[PDB]
Formats: C-alpha cells, sequence, structure tokens
RNA sequence: CCGGGCACUCUAACGGGACUGCCCGCGAAAGCGGGAGGAAGGAGGGGACGACGUCUGGUCAGCAUGGCCCUUACGGCCUGGGCGACACACGUGCUACAAUGCCCACUACAAAGCGAUGCCACCCGGCAACGGGGAGCUAAUCGCAAAAAGGUGGGCCCAGUUCGGAUUGGGGUCUGCAACCCGACCCCAUGAAGCCGGAAUCGCUAGUAAUCGCGGAUCAGCCAUGCCGCGGUGAAUACG
C-alpha cells in the first residue's frame, strides 16, 4: 500500500552511471550511498554496492527487483 | 468505533474527510 | 547552543526543509516561539523583565 | 523553586513596560530582536556611568530610546561628542536613523538595580559581603524607601559552601500588587564563582 | 466530610409527576450525563407499566422503592486486630440510594433486550415481592442478622 | 401591551417577549415543541407561568442564542420571570420562594494546567 | 445459495451476508447489489434463482476471489522473501513490516508473550 | 464617511486618544458617532516554567490587541485642521480609509 | 436582504453592587444558627499569588560560570546509518469488548481561537484522499466550518456480529531534493486479540465526575491517541 507519485524519483547519481556502463558493457561491482534511489528496468543484470551506514553490500538485482529502493536490499541494523 | 478507517465517528475523530464522510 | 550549530542562519540552507528555527537570545533548538523568535526560557526571562510590549500574566 | 519576578508580577499596575510601542506578527519579532541589540550595546558602554533603565518606543521608523542614568555626565562627555558617537553606533546597527534621551535619576540609592550593581563592585572587590548587605540596606533605608532588601546568592566570601545572606529590614510585601516595588539584579564574576544579588526597594502603596 | 456535615442536594421536582424521587431515579439511570435519554427510557417503562398493569405507574414505583428499602445492613469493623461484619440500622436516605442503585442494577441484570422493558418489568416484580433488587434486601437483611452476636459493636 | 424579560443561563441569552393572547409560544420563528420535544426539561422553561397559572394570558416571542438547548430552557424560565415581574411586581413575592427569579450561575469551570478537566488529576501508581 | 464458491450465506440481508464471501466486504457488496439491481433488504431464502444466477454471474468473475485471492497474496508474500527485500525479512521474522515500533506491543504479529527472566 | 481602525496593547491609550479625536472632530465637524468597542483579539503562550523537566505549571501568559472605530461622517474639511498631527499616544496604531 | 433605528443581544472601557448592613435567637466579645430583602450572600464561584527554610532535590545539555581536560582532534564539514533496534518488564494513554448500542439519511443549538508564499467559499474532474479553476478576506463584516453527543425516520436483533479495526496484501494522494530503514492520508481486500479484566491500585464533593466534540501552540509534512485551552449534556455520595 505504498506510492511516490507520478513522476517516479530516481537519484541522477547512478542513474547516468548505470546507463554509461551499459554504453559500453557489464562492467564490474558499483559503489553507491544513495539508498533512496528507485530501481529501472536499465539496471537489471548489474551488481551495486549500497551502503547499509557501515559497509557495502552486493546487491545483485534480477528482474522481479524492479520498483523497489536499494536500502530493502540492504539491511542496516544487526539482531541475534 | 473512533477507531475504524470507513466510519463517520472515524474519521471525525481523524479529523479527516472520504468516501465515509463526504464534505456535501 | 553549540556555537557551530549559529551557522543555522544561511542564506544557502542547500534545501528549505533543512532551514529549521533557533532561539536568537539563548541559541535554542526546542521550543522556540515563531512569534517571538525566542526560546521559552529566553520569552519568560524578558517577559518578567518587561522587554516584551503588551505581554501580560494571564488569569481567568 | 518560587517567588516570581515582582516587575513581571507588576506589568499590569503600578509598573510599566520597558518597550511600548505595537506592531504586526510580521514585524514583533525584528523589533524585539532590535530592542534586545539595543540593550545590549547599550549596556555594555554605560556601565560606568550606572544605567539603571533603558525604555524604548517606536512609532515609525523613529525610536525614543531614553536611559536613566544617575550621572548623565558620563554619557554625555566632553561638550556632547559622547552621546554623538553613541547615536553614530545606533544609526549604524539599525538604519533608523532616531535620536536619543537622557534622564538623570535622582538619590541612585532608591533605584534597585544600582543598589544591586553597587553591592556586586563592593563585592568583586573582595568586601565583607555581610557587611556590604548591611551598610546597602541602610543606605537604602536612610533616604525614603519604606521598605528595603538585599540578598547575595552562594559562594560568599569564597567560601566552598554556597550560603545566602539576609540582611533586610523594613516593609517589603511581596504579594501586595501595589507594592510599586523596584528590583534589581546584578551579577559578580570572581575569582572562584559567581554570586547574584539581588534588590528590592519598596516606596509607595496605591 | 469532616468539618461540616454534608448537607443533602435538593433535586428539581419531575416534569411530569412532580416527584423528586422519581428525579433520583433518573440520575441513577443517567449514564455519560445522558438526562433526555435515561427519561425517555423511564417514561417508556412508565408507559409499559399501563396496558400490563391497570394502577398509575406512579404507585407501583413507590411501592415497589418501599419494598427494596432494607431496614438493616452490616459494616465491617477492625476490633481487637480482626475485621468483623457489625450488624446496624440504615438511616432513611441510605434506605433511598440503595433502594434505586439496586432497582437500576437489578434492571440491568435482566434479560430482556431494550432498556425500558428491563426497567418496567424490574420494578413491577419488585412491587409484588419479587425479582434481583428484593434478593440483594433479602440477602443483606440476612447478613445483618445473621452476625447478631456483634450487636455490641455498634458505634 | 408588552413585557420584555432577559433571562440567562451557562453563557446563553433568550429574549422574552411577553404579549398577551392565546397562549401560544413561538422561538426564532420556530414552534415551542419543534426546537423541543426530544428535550424533557423543556416544560420547565414554562413553570414561571404555572407559579401564576396564568398559562393562557400571554403568548410568548423568544429569540435565544448562546450555549446548548437545556441552558436555553433555564434562560427562558428565567426571562419569562422577569417579564411577569415586570408585569405585575405583586408577583415576586409569589416567584420568590420558587427561586424562578433567581439567576443560575452554573458555569462550566475553566479548565487548568496539570489536570485533565480543570480537577481531574492524571492517574498515577507509584509503582 | 451457492454463489463465488462453496461458500453458502442465510437467512439474512443479501449485503451482509456476501459479506461473508472472502474477497467481498461491504463496499463490493453495495457495488454488487447496485449493479446487479437486486434489494439489499431481502433475505438470502428470498433470493429469486433469477437474481441468485444473475449475482453469481456477476461476482463470480469481476474481482478475485477466495483461492485466486488467498494464493496471490501468499504469492505476493513469497515473492518479498524469495528477492530479499526488508519486508521479506519482517514476514521471515514475523515482525512488523509497516514501520512500527516492536519494544512494546505489536504482540498480535508475534503472537503470544514469551516471557523471560530479567 | 472616513474609517478609522484604532490598534493597541493598552485599553487606557486608545480610548484617551479615541476620546481626543472625538473632541478635536466635535467643534469642527459634525455630530460624533462615537467609538465601538471592535472585540480584543487575545494570543496566549503556554511556557514551562523551569528550564528543565518539571511539566506541570506553565507560568501562560497573554498578549491582548484592542480596536477603536472611530468613524466620523461628513469629513469637513475645516475638522482635520484640529487633526491628522495632534497626539500623545505612542504605542497606539492608527489605520485611516475612506 | 434594502430602507431604517441604538430598545434589546452582543462587543470593551468605566462604575454601581454585599458590609453579618437589617430582623430573631445565643453570646462577655469575636462570632454562630436562622430569616428577610437581593442576581448573589457568611470566602458567591475560578485563577494569578505559594513564608523562615528543608530535600548537598533537578539542570553546567537553554544560558551564564570557577576549576579541570581536548586542540592536525573530545574542534569542523558532508553522505549514509542511528536516536524507530526486540526473548522480555513497568508507567502514562488511546480504541474497545456493545442494544442506555452500532450504522445510514435528514435536521437543530456553542464557546474559545487561527488565517497573505495564509485561510481557501464556490464550480468542474475524481468513489475518495486530492487536483484544476477561482470569489472573498490586512479580517465582530470573508474563510477554517462540519460542532458532536442530541432530535426525527429507517436498518441491525444478541451472534465475535452491520460489536471491535489490530494485522496484512494491492492500488493511489500530498508534503518534501528525497517517504527502504522511517510520514500522514484515501480506496479495495483482509479481519486479529478482546464477552468489563487476578493480587493490587487511581481520580473526583457541582457544573465537579462521567461523556461529547471544537481550536491552538511547535510544524513543509507528521507518527498528536500528547500538551494547553474551549464549550455541549450533566450525575452519584459524604453516617462519621
Ligand atoms: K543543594
Ligand atoms: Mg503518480
Ligand atoms: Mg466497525
Ligand atoms: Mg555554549
Ligand atoms: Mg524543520
Ligand atoms: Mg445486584
Ligand atoms: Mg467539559
Ligand atoms: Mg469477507
Ligand atoms: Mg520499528
Ligand atoms: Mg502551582
Ligand atoms: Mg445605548
Ligand atoms: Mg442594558
Ligand atoms: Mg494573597
Ligand atoms: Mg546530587
Ligand atoms: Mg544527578
Ligand atoms: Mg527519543
Ligand atoms: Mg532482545
Ligand atoms: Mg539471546
Ligand atoms: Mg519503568
Ligand atoms: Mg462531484
Ligand atoms: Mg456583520
Ligand atoms: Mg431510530
Ligand atoms: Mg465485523
Ligand atoms: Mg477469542
Ligand atoms: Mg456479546
Ligand atoms: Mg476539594
Ligand atoms: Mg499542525
Ligand atoms: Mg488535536
Ligand atoms: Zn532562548
Amino acid at each position: 500500500p505504498r506510492s511516490l507519485k507520478k513522476g517516479v524519483f530516481v537519484d541522477d547519481h547512478l542513474l547516468e552511471k548505470v546507463l554509461e556502463l551499459n554504453a559500453k558493457g557489464e562492467k564490474r561491482l558499483i559503489k553507491t550511498w544513495s539508498r533512496r534511489s528507485t530501481i529501472v528496468p536499465e539496471m537489471v543484470g548489474h551488481t551495486i554496492a549500497v551502503y547499509n551506514g557501515k559497509q557495502h553490500v552486493p546487491v545483485y538485482i534480477t528482474e522481479n527487483m524492479v520498483g523497489h529502493k536499494l536500502g530493502e536490499f540492504a539491511p542496516t541494523r544487526t539482531y541475534r | 468505533g473512533k477507531g475504524d478507517r470507513r466510519t463517520r465517528r472515524g474519521k471525525i475523530w481523524r479529523g479527516t474527510y472520504g468516501k465515509y464522510r463526504p464534505r456535501k | 547552543a553549540r556555537k557551530a550549530l549559529i551557522e543555522k542562519a544561511k542564506r544557502t540552507p542547500k534545501f528549505k526543509v533543512r532551514a529549521y528555527t533557533r532561539c536568537v537570545r539563548c541559541g535554542r533548538a526546542r521550543s522556540v516561539y515563531r512569534f517571538f523568535g525566542l526560546c521559552r526560557i529566553c520569552l519568560r526571562e524578558l517577559a518578567h523583565k518587561g522587554q516584551l510590549p503588551g505581554v501580560r500574566k494571564a488569569s481567568w | 523553586g518560587n517567588k516570581i519576578h515582582p516587575i513581571g508580577f507588576r506589568l499590569g499596575i503600578t509598573r510599566d513596560w520597558e518597550s511600548r510601542w505595537y506592531a504586526g506578527k510580521k514585524q514583533y519579532r525584528h523589533l524585539l530582536l532590535e530592542d534586545q541589540r539595543i540593550r545590549g550595546l547599550l549596556e555594555k558602554e554605560l556601565y560606568s556611568a550606572g544605567l539603571a533603565r533603558v525604555d524604548i518606543e517606536r512609532a515609525a521608523d523613529n525610536v525614543a530610546v531614553t536611559v536613566h542614568v544617575a550621572k548623565p555626565g558620563v554619557v554625555i562627555g566632553r561638550g556632547g561628542e559622547r552621546i554623538r558617537v553613541l547615536r553614530e553606533e545606533l544609526a549604524k546597527l539599525t538604519g533608523k536613523n532616531v535620536a536619543l534621551n537622557v534622564q538623570e535619576v535622582q538619590n541612585p540609592n532608591l533605584s534597585a538595580p544600582l543598589v544591586a550593581q553597587r553591592v556586586a563592585e563592593q563585592i568583586e572587590r573582595r568586601f565583607a559581603v555581610r557587611r556590604a548587605i548591611k551598610q546597602a540596606v541602610q543606605r537604602v533605608m536612610e533616604s525614603g524607601a519604606k521598605g528595603a532588601k538585599v540578598i547575595v546568592s552562594g559562594r560568599i566570601g569564597g567560601a566552598e559552601q554556597a550560603r545566602t545572606e539576609w540582611a533586610a529590614q523594613g516593609r517589603v510585601p511581596l504579594h501586595t500588587l501595589r507594592a510599586n516595588i523596584d528590583y534589581g539584579f546584578a551579577l559578580a564574576r570572581t575569582t572562584y564563582g559567581v554570586l547574584g544579588v539581588k534588590a528590592y526597594i519598596f516606596l509607595g502603596e496605591v | 466530610a469532616r468539618r461540616r456535615r454534608a448537607e443533602v442536594r435538593q433535586l428539581q421536582p419531575d416534569l411530569v409527576y412532580g416527584d423528586v424521587l422519581v428525579t433520583a431515579f433518573i440520575n441513577k439511570i443517567m449514564r455519560d450525563g445522558k438526562k433526555n435519554l435515561a427519561a425517555r427510557i423511564f417514561y417508556d417503562a412508565c408507559k409499559i407499566i399501563q396496558e400490563k398493569t391497570g394502577q398509575e405507574p406512579l404507585k407501583v414505583f413507590k411501592q415497589a422503592v418501599e419494598n427494596v428499602k432494607p431496614r438493616m445492613e452490616v459494616r465491617s469493623r477492625r476490633v481487637g486486630g480482626a475485621n468483623y461484619q457489625v450488624p446496624m440500622e440504615v438511616s432513611p436516605r441510605r434506605q433511598q440510594s440503595l433502594a434505586l442503585r439496586w432497582l437500576v442494577q437489578a434492571a440491568n441484570q435482566r434479560p430482556e433486550r431494550r432498556a425500558a422493558v428491563r426497567i418496567a418489568h424490574e420494578l413491577m416484580d419488585a412491587a409484588e415481592g419479587k425479582g434481583g433488587a428484593v434478593k440483594k434486601k433479602e440477602d443483606v437483611e440476612r447478613m445483618a442478622e445473621a452476625n447478631r452476636a456483634y450487636a455490641h459493636y455498634r458505634w | 401591551e408588552q413585557y420584555y424579560g432577559t433571562g440567562r443561563r451557562k453563557e446563553a441569552v433568550a429574549r422574552v417577549f411577553l404579549r398577551p393572547g392565546n397562549g401560544k409560544v413561538t422561538v426564532n420563528g420556530q414552534d415551542f415543541n419543534e426546537y423541543f420535544q426530544g428535550l424533557v426539561r423543556a416544560v420547565a422553561a414554562l413553570e414561571p407561568l404555572r407559579a401564576v397559572d396564568a398559562l393562557g394570558h400571554f403568548d410568548a416571542y423568544i429569540t435565544v442564542r448562546g450555549g446548548g438547548k437545556s441552558g436555553q430552557i433555564d434562560a427562558i424560565k428565567l426571562g419569562i420571570a422577569r417579564a411577569l415581574v415586570q408585569y405585575n411586581p405583586d408577583y415576586r413575592a409569589k416567584l420568590k420562594p420558587l427561586g424562578f427569579l433567581t439567576r443560575d450561575a452554573r458555569v462550566v469551570e475553566r479548565k487548568k494546567y496539570g489536570k485533565h478537566k480543570a480537577r481531574r488529576a492524571p492517574q498515577y501508581s507509584k509503582r | 445459495a451457492r454463489i463465488a464458491g462453496v461458500e453458502i450465506p442465510r437467512n439474512k440481508r443479501v449485503d451482509v451476508a456476501l459479506t461473508y464471501i472472502y474477497g467481498i466486504g461491504k463496499a463490493r457488496a453495495k457495488e454488487a447489489l447496485e449493479k446487479t439491481g437486486i434489494n439489499p433488504a431481502t433475505r438470502v431464502k428470498d433470493l429469486t434463482e433469477a437474481e441468485v444466477v444473475r449475482l453469481r454471474e456477476y461476482v463470480e468473475n469481476t474481482w478475485k476471489l477466495e483461492g485466486e485471492l488467498r494464493a496471490e497474496v501468499a504469492a505476493n508474500i513469497k515473492r518479498l522473501m524469495d528477492i530479499g527485500c526488508y519486508r521479506g525479512l519482517r514476514h521471515r521474522r514475523g515482525l512488523p513490516v509497516r514501520g512500527q515500533r516492536t519494544r512494546t506491543n505489536a504482540r498480535t504479529r508475534k503472537g503470544p508473550r514469551k516471557t523471560v527472566a530479567g | 464617511k472616513i474609517r478609522i481602525k484604532l490598534r493597541g496593547f493598552d485599553h487606557k491609550t486608545l480610548d484617551a486618544s479615541a476620546q481626543k479625536i472625538v473632541e478635536a472632530a466635535r467643534r469642527s465637524g459634525a455630530q460624533v458617532s462615537g467609538p465601538i468597542p471592535l472585540p480584543t483579539r487575545v494570543r496566549r503562550f503556554t511556557v514551562i516554567r523551569g528550564p528543565f523537566k518539571h511539566k506541570d505549571s506553565r507560568e501562560h501568559f497573554e498578549l491582548r490587541t484592542h480596536n477603536r472605530l472611530v468613524d466620523i461622517i461628513n469629513p469637513n474639511r475645516k475638522t482635520i485642521e484640529q487633526l491628522m498631527t495632534l497626539d500623545l499616544p505612542t504605542g497606539v496604531e492608527i489605520e485611516i480609509k475612506t
């Protein structure tokens, strides 16, 4: 039951980076501190290291992961 | 009671308007 | 009221949301009345000293 | 945790506001900040003259700042250049370009702020605090002043334990609204700590 | 009340029968400060008293209240380290208060669907000498006078 | 020709105009039973008349506003009492034992800090 | 009668009786009875066989219902878990998913109260 | 037909200034309609007494704004002779319209 | 609503008014009991107000301040996370467990406040949150606005339900650079525990308790069921 608005927001930090990678190939791990950005289809297949507040976790993106944020796959807190 | 979203008293308690409390 | 945080007053807060209000006298952050621009403590002090025109003790 | 400020307790009757002017909700805070800066720069320069009160009035870009000083010869300066420099700093801080007035205080021992300032100077000079308070109350009572009281806070005489010296005489009816009690507060910055000096002067009934 | 004697409130007379006891019963029925709803309940109950009993509902009400009034009750008292159930008489005001409170409470214990039917049936049964309120009176007059040995602890 | 009474109860006013007539009451243009009749104490507002047992000598035009309708009923009572007193002062000795000319000064008490509604102290446990 | 599944309401108002359908609350019951032109006041035992066929025709395929609904909710939660999402973790541990506090109640998500020493 | 709205914090200064305006406009104008109370605008402020927790004292203050509605009729040209600059009050604000 | 007028209501300045003054009884007096008259009496009701001092009470984290300590970091900037972590325990609250009730429709009364990068009548689109347009309002004159319980009519008929809306799935709105951690709101679906609560324990003596809604401060938005105020209906009981 979530929503943001028309004109979905994606941080333009990695937005240019992922397309620059697609322009020449499938280059390796990217490091991103912007977990507020939304997943777009042109990211499927890459691997993004999301900063969980302490380290960078290597989140691999698949087809069924489009629409969510990067922070949803990078848990910040540690428990048990 | 006052905790139901889809009731009149619920919209009055939460102080909102909707399908279950129009503005005439 | 740390001196560094008194950098709050800024023509370039880089965002409208990041701009918050502080007490102009003591530098407080919370309980900062917008009408006077002061905090609550400085409000009471300057009201007792009589430096706030028209401000009076309420009793009814 | 008691004994509210008497000036703030009597702001309705037998006491008036230091700042008396009207301002909208969009202008009140700015004029208040301006008055606060005025009093700040004023008390940082005229302390040698013993200023007891600074009244501020506003009609329209004109401020009738009136300073009550026991010794106006210091705020006037030689031939009147001191007041010129002070009005210059006034026009520089606030571009309102306003005037200024000085009122002499007869018998400075009847204005409680000046009494508290005198006791604070004595305490700062390493004077006997008990004798300071006693002599101050005596000087106040010996010229009118149907009531008097002077209180000095902790660290009396540089002691390790905070005390409170009372030394009051006369009539100080704080709970009486019409009492018309002048109140004055002063600090004493010493090598060992801070001394708080409160002065209550009771005069007139109705 | 320690200093004074706590004089009793005088209630406005009833808008129909002109009885202050009826108004006190209205107040005992009243809930969350709803006077109109309580008066509706009681007056509809009075309409139920007739066409079920040929007698006027005021007489039935007063006779039921008289039948619920207890003559003696039992208060606890700490004596010698123990706590005893001492029997003693009841002042008339407490008789009226307990009578009306028991009437209301026993009426709300009935299985009847709506309130007016409950109040009407309870009033009728209490008038003819039965119901939960008369059971409460009998239980109080059993507890008291069941501990007659402690009557010298009257105070 | 016309006798006026103000009356007041719990922040509510009700202009009472007594003009001799049939005995029908009007309140804010509506009928006495179209504003009331759904409030049981409504008839109490007419107790002054029953106090002098006129009940048919005066028609009433009442303009009520303020508070709630029950305070309005009591203010109407006081206003009828005042107009009836202005009619004949000899009625005062008849209305004084019933306290109808007595202004009911019970007003909603002001809410105070520290409490919930002006007296209801917040529950504590101490453990 | 038998409408939109193996569930049969009986002997009450048609809208309230349709509330007992899994994919149907009160709003959808009112909508169905409004587009089908059926009086909601009548009891179920007073329904015409033609009216039952009409309500069945509409409700059977207008929205997703019991079996497909439960399976689709299970598939949504299973997808949230299989993608490694944070909501998938909250469902995995049985904790509040919509950003509530867990230092206190939210017992209804954690089940009974398993008291330990302290 | 000239609208006048007086606003102030002191009920004495507004009243004295309004009576001064009325007396200055009576001799040089028409039958002045006098001032109208124009109900007060009260704005309260609740502030905890102590600098720390101590939540249950709150010592609230108020600030009131009173108004006056002189509204002289027949704006004669002789009336403004005694008017438009003759005033004692300071903490009083004046609003004038046509 | 127009003409029209300050009688009433209201509005806000001043003033009158209650002092055991008067009557009876008691009493040395102060005063007590009752009564008259009065709008009101025996402190009329409510605030503001809280002594010498006590708790080495609380706060150097609002501010000030003595001493001590850090000064290529115990100072400073930024991104992100955290203060929202959950096997558990307590305090304060909110919503309930229903028929003196719930729901739907129609309809009737309040006070105190707030309002210009604001309140937003009204029209259109939209089931709605809301959006587009746009009138008025420097505001006793325009707006927030609907007060709610209540009344009238109808539905529900004692069942975990037309009680109760927790949880969860899905689709959206708005604020904001940005709602994953971690917003409120709307719509559909879901429908939990809960049948008046153990030992124990709390508040309140009259317009009080109880119950019902309304506003405000801080605030772009809001986790407010908090806090401070406002009015509506309006009890029970005090032998001691
Ligand atoms: K101490
Ligand atoms: Mg969108
Ligand atoms: Mg419900
Ligand atoms: Mg500092
Ligand atoms: Mg902010
Ligand atoms: Mg019983
Ligand atoms: Mg209330
Ligand atoms: Mg269902
Ligand atoms: Mg959480
Ligand atoms: Mg206090
Ligand atoms: Mg007049
Ligand atoms: Mg008059
Ligand atoms: Mg006193
Ligand atoms: Mg300590
Ligand atoms: Mg400590
Ligand atoms: Mg916290
Ligand atoms: Mg744990
Ligand atoms: Mg463990
Ligand atoms: Mg604890
Ligand atoms: Mg429409
Ligand atoms: Mg008007
Ligand atoms: Mg009905
Ligand atoms: Mg249900
Ligand atoms: Mg169960
Ligand atoms: Mg049940
Ligand atoms: Mg008491
Ligand atoms: Mg807000
Ligand atoms: Mg609120
Ligand atoms: Zn401050």
